[PDB]
RNA sequence: CGACUCUCGGCAACGGAUAUCUCGGCUCUCGCAUCGAUGAAGAACGUAGCGAAAUGCGAUACCUGGUGUGAAUUGCAGAAUCCCGUGAACCAUCGAGUCUUUGAACGCAAGUUGCGCCCGAGGCCAUCCGGCCGAGGGCACGCCUGCCUGGGCGUCACGC
RNA sequence: UACUAUCCAGCGAAACCACAGCCAAGGGAACGGGCUUGGCGGAAUCAGCGGGGAAAGAAGACCCUGUUGAGCUUGACUCUA
RNA sequence: GGAGGGCGCGGCGGCCGAUGCAAAACCCGGGGCGCGAGCCCGGGCGGAGCGGCCGUCGGUGCAGAUCUUGGUGGUAGUAGCAAAUAUUCAAAUGAGAACUUUGAAGGCCGAAGAGGAGAAAGGUUCCAUGUGAACGGCACUUGCACAUGGGUAAGCCGAUCCUAAGGGAAGGGGUAACCCCGGCAGAUAGCGCGAUCACGCGCAUCCCCGAAAGGGAAUCGGGUUAAGAUUUCCCGAGCCGG
RNA sequence: AACUUUAAAUAGGUAGGAUGGCGCGGCUGCUUCGGUGAGCCGUGCCAUGGAAUCGGGUGCUCCAAGUGGGCCAUUUUUGGU
RNA sequence: GUUCGUCUGACUUGGGUAUAGGGGCGAAAGACUAAUCGAACCAUCUAGUAGCUGGUUCCCUCCGAAGUUUCCCUCAGGAU
RNA sequence: UGAAACACGGACCAAGGAGUCUGACAUGCGUGCGAGUCGACGGGUUCUGAAACCUGGGAUGCGCAAGGAAGCUGACGAGCGGGAGGCCCUCACGGGCCGCACCGCUGGCCGACCCUGAUCUUCUGUGAAGGGUUCGAGUUGGAGCACGCCUGUCGGGACCCG
RNA sequence: GCGCGACCCCAGGUCAGGCGGGACUACCGCUGAGUUUAAGCAUAUAAAUAAGCGGAGGAGAAGAAACUUACAAGGAUUCCCCUAGUAACGGCGAGCGAACCGGGAGCAGCCCAGCUUGAGAAUCGGGCGGCUGUGCCGUCCGAAUUGUAGUCUGGAGAGGCGUCCUCAGCGACGGACCGGGCCCAAGUCCCCUGGAAAGGGGCGCCUGGGAGGGUGAGAGCCCCGUCCGGCCCGGACCCUGUCGCCCCACGAGGCGCCGUCAACGAGUCGGGUUGUUUGGGAAUGCAGCCCAAAUCGGGCGGUAGACUCCGUCCAAGGCUAAAUACAGGCGAGAGACCGAUAGCGAACAAGUACCGCGAGGGAAAGAUGAAAAGGACUUUGAAAAGAGAGUCAAAGAGUGCUUGAAAUUGCCGGGAGGGAAGCGGAUGGGGGCCGGCGAUGCGCCCCGGCCGUAUGCGGAACGGCUCUUGCUGGUCCGCCGCUCG
């Protein structure tokens, strides 16, 4: 999920440097042949001088694809379901949960057709689920470094997940702008939406539907 | 960032625009809050502003001040208003800059062309509500 | 025995590192086709009220028509009709324009604001209905097509 | 004898600097300012000076080596105008 | 030299904390912890965002490299500022005068000049007025500095016009092409003169640039401002071409 | 030293058992003129037990770094004053 | 600076003009060709190569070498 | 070899500053799945450079050996010694039984190579059968493949600089 | 001579029009190195690469087989996957080295020349008039028989016969595509701190929008945007969706069947030789030169050759989207990018200043603050400045400006001492400097203070378990009663 970046390519490869040689106390460097300038760094096909090039910092060879083998693939997928039904993991994960008389929950169908974020907080509210989500609308984090010049100002803790099972790949709209929320199918359910940061047992909300149809996903 | 394939996104990109200001850019940004009676007349929370408007701070340090806007500046985006003022060290007064975001529209001079503004946001609004 | 030599702190000066900023760079990705003798790419020199520069423009010179927006421009000055308006604005759009001097650069040259030629109209007065003077713009190489005067037993007829 | 140096007022660099600076002998990268052992042991200093700092300037131009060059020569190898 | 176990920095996914009632940063012959890498905490300075922990990843840690770039010493207030024959006195002005300016005096270059001008070159430096922040390695009120203004006027002087050595379009031909020799069927392809009348007659090695020095159509005098004046200006007198 | 019948010392090799011996009885193209023999197979018997001593264990396999200029002393020794 | 070579010709010197990089020019020194000449300078190929010199960046732990054999245009280095 | 060296560099300090990244490789280690394995050229689809889904595969392996043609065509199927551990007996010491990992060794089988050549047969094919100081990255009771990381290796400017 | 037409060849500052240069990222050709590698170096490698040169477009090149093959044959061209890190080639050394098939993406097919308009150049350019105009019509000159118009293009096709079927060209209105304009939710409520509140606290609302920026400190709700929809407007346009008018037919072509034919591109084929290039090897492509054909024929078939077979296409003319490219230009979206010695040479007047005779080389340089509120005034000084003051939340922010490190420098203090020898440290002691040092502990009894168990009551989360169901064990709180502590 990640671009390839570099370094430029033919960056200060295009810079005139002949050297001196020798007789004088001056190093083995080759040397700008413009004596004329205040400043500029003393010949540049180095990796010694101040706005010439290294011959190593990147430069597009980088993979930024690493293979997955769809059997490794599929061991970790279904691991992560089950992490939802022991409480454990949940509240190791750092999951705030005053949640139902069950372990992992099953709801009604009827929460696809659900327009309003105002009446989805409600329905979370009765589960007590909308309790992790309470602590992702708050306590946001300003991320340090660089990432704040870029678009990266809020990173937002993860709570629900709310997974629909209607085949036709309806994302349920209302959820999909609640606080630290993430909107999932069946038929798109991945390792990084049921564990972000590798860390599985992510509190997930099954539809009816989607319950039964996560066994085709693709000692002991 | 968040979705869409647009023209306009892109974090420099939103600075670039706004410190300049091109004469639309302008008139947009130059939108002024409401006082709470003009809200329920024209049914709008926002609107641009003009000259021959009285405005009132509320937001700032200066809160209280009243005056008619004397000027508005393009070249680092600024409004100027009468009686919100810093002294200089001689006795001179001169205006201290405010946003128009801080400032809350007290009275409109309804023109003909700045008229037409009102009218269309006010459908807008209409449109969504009912 | 001051002092000197040395050391540190506290306050500083020096210096511009560090932190925190960034209308910028950088790299990837996407869309798009669209220069010119109908005078280009590039240059030069001018033009803003007050400008050195950058930016903009070309004797119609920091701009014009038209159009959109609908009142600013601002450092100071200023206009006040241009403000309930065929209309403010270092404005955006910019269809209609000018678009200098150069430059492929074209009358010919060019270390030359160099040296020709031609035509236009207005005025004059008839040493002629012509002479003189005016402002503007042309007059290259290249070759097609159509065109004229013809070279030449090139080929034919007809010549005396 | 002039003009310096010197001394003044003003003005004011650079080369160079691991850290510095008293000798003797000893051993030791086999010739020490420093170590070891003896002798010593002026603060603060100026004008001088050319022993020393194997002082400084210059990756010794020589000399050797590199499977490093280039100029040249030819009865080298191999091609060619 | 290998392997092992850690620490610190930057950014990213997670998670938790901290803040203008004072963050980060920086300072601290202040305390304490760890064998260390480092960490912790206080006080001072400061004024807007940041750190810990679990994963992830690097342009990731410096003392050097006859290192690169920036700053700053000792050297050192030391070498020096010594060629060109040389200054001095009084006055003026100004806060302040060996150096400015004026006089007086002494000198110097010694007309192949340290001179009056033009070339080339520079480009406003010339002159006024303002005037000492930088600069004139002293000084300074002075300046060829800085600021602000002005100034170069030609029928006759030059360029122009003209040819030289020579350069170069045009033609033919190589060279893809750039580019180079250089003319050809401008030779019964047209330029030139009569000629106004439409027609006739005549001819090449063309045609331009090429010396602001060659060669050359044509001016003198007086006056003037900051200045060269045949030259700007003006009187008077010409001279050349149309 | 480039002679040796002769001839040391210090060095050096091998062996001191169960990875062994013995009994029983099988096969062969070998080997025997001959099951005669040889080798190799099944089955049985014999332990601390094959000198000494020790093994804060040993045996085995894969893979890679560095090194690839050495220098010195006692002793032995060649060249050379 | 002094001392001094030449100073009416193979003289001196300007401007215009010609010749440009394995090329020019040379009364010839390998001299000189814009502080540049045993092959100018500039940009590029080029971030060229070099068994060789320099430097090579946080800690602690445990183990711990070798300059020897063999081959090599190999004896400043590799393979083994 | 030995640096205090009469070896070489370094006045001082701040900030830069050098084993990197990749493609293809070996080993090791981890993970998946396993006689298979490897989604992502692609197509479906989308909350959109992703993620999800899926195709036939193709690549690599599952048999080899030759230069090549090719190969009765590689299925009859193995012993022995030391062997952990277990089993059995015994109070134990030990004995016996089964024997893995692994190691060493002796055979058979296959290809290449050389001999041997039945019955048969489209007229020279055929390959029962018995062997060999030859030789193979084989069979004789497979292990890979994919992904990743360190380190090694090569191409790359390639530890940095000349 | 005069040659009507014209023949052949010249000339117009000629009639209407056209070319150069740029761009050169990417592309299509041409032409062409060496460093390097082989630890040397020539063959070879680098590389059919860099340099040199020309020319177009938004893509370009390519393109309907003189193909690939050896099959129940594939089937224009391009790109990806694979073949392949391989066949091959190579001082067989270093290295060099692709295609065919297979799969996938994308798909699209065609017209001239070469058989006859010959009842007639039916065709075309130009001038001219008119027109609703990338055109159409009338008219007149001219072009062209050394051949325009043309059936027909190898898959074929022209003749003939017999049947059906099928057509040329228009309005008007949508969509498609592109560009704009414009609109599209909700607090500025109380309190505190501060210069300011976007902060904290109290209390709310909106959310297809809690992305971002702006704004006097972390702003969903202050503004702009954002999101999701709405409403306009102008382009471009035959891509198709509507409709509606002419039915384009007895034509032409298509189909079925039949015949006579089948015209099929030359210095090209092909070959030799030479050089260049190729994995291409008795020659891969390419070129020069030399030789040189045929049409029941010709070419090809990865080892030269003859012979006999078989198979496969049909050159030597030409067009044509898509799938493919993209370090330039223009207009956008992003990144575990960089954070002022970094990033581009350039965040700022940057290809600027400056350097060089030139070719070319080429910097340094961002931050007061919310707002200039950029220090009036008084005083000293020749002035520059200083000192007061004013201003500011802060001048410990005064255009050396946010923070203001190291080095160095100054002041001062401490230690030490002016009878003494320096690696600057370690080790020991003293000074100098400074932080630390149970909240002050326990048993017992008296008063003051507060609460109450057991057991009954009343409401419950629990247990072992069983798990329909059952039995044993709960503790606790509410708080009344009854006894005590």
């Amino acid at each position: 999920k990640r671009q390839p970046y570099a370094v430029s390519r033919r960056a200060g490869h295009q810079t005139s440097a002949e050297s001196w040689g020798t007789g004088r106390a001056v190093s083995r460097i080759p040397r700008v042949p413009g004596g004329g300038t205040h400043r500029a760094g003393q010949g540049a096909f180095g990796n010694m001088c101040r706005g010439g090039r290294m011959f190593a910092p990147t430069k597009t060879w980088r993979k930024w694809h690493r293979r997955v083998n769809v059997h490794l693939r599929r061991v970790a997928v279904a691991s992560a379901l089950a992490a939802t039904s022991v409480p454990s993991l949940v509240l190791a994960r750092g999951h705030r949960i005053e949640t139902v008389p069950e372990l992992p929950l099953v709801i009604s169908d009827s929460a696809e057709s659900i327009e309003k974020t105002s009446q989805a907080i409600k329905i979370l509210k009765q589960v007590g689920a909308y309790a992790d989500a309470e602590k992702a609308k708050d306590s946001v984090g300003i991320r340090p470094g660089k990432g704040k010049m870029r678009n990266r100002r809020y990173i937002n803790r993860k709570g629900p997940l709310i997974v629909y099972g209607t085949e036709g790949s309806k994302i349920v709209k209302a959820f999909r702008n609640l606080p630290g929320v993430d909107v999932a199918n069946v038929e798109r359910l991945n390792l990084l939406d049921l564990a972000p940061g590798g860390h599985l047992g992510r509190f997930v909300i099954w539809t009816e539907s989607a319950f039964k149809k996560l066994e085709e996903v693709y000692v002991q | 960032m968040k979705r869409n394939p647009r023209v306009t996104s892109s974090r420099r990109k939103c600075r670039k625009a706004h410190f300049t200001a091109p004469s639309s850019v302008r008139r947009v940004l130059m939108s002024a809050a409401l006082s709470t009676e003009l809200r329920h007349k024209y049914n709008v929370r926002s609107i641009p502003i003009r000259k021959d408007d009285e405005v009132q701070v509320v937001r700032g340090s200066y809160k209280g001040r009243e005056g008619k806007v004397v000027q508005v500046y393009r070249r680092r985006w600024v409004i100027h208003v009468e009686r919100i003022t810093r002294e200089k060290v001689n006795g001179s007064t001169v205006n201290v800059g405010i946003h128009p975001s801080k400032v809350v529209v007290t009275k409109l001079k309804l023109d003909k062309d700045r008229k037409a503004i009102l009218d269309r946001k006010a459908s807008g609004r209409a449109a969504d509500k009912a």
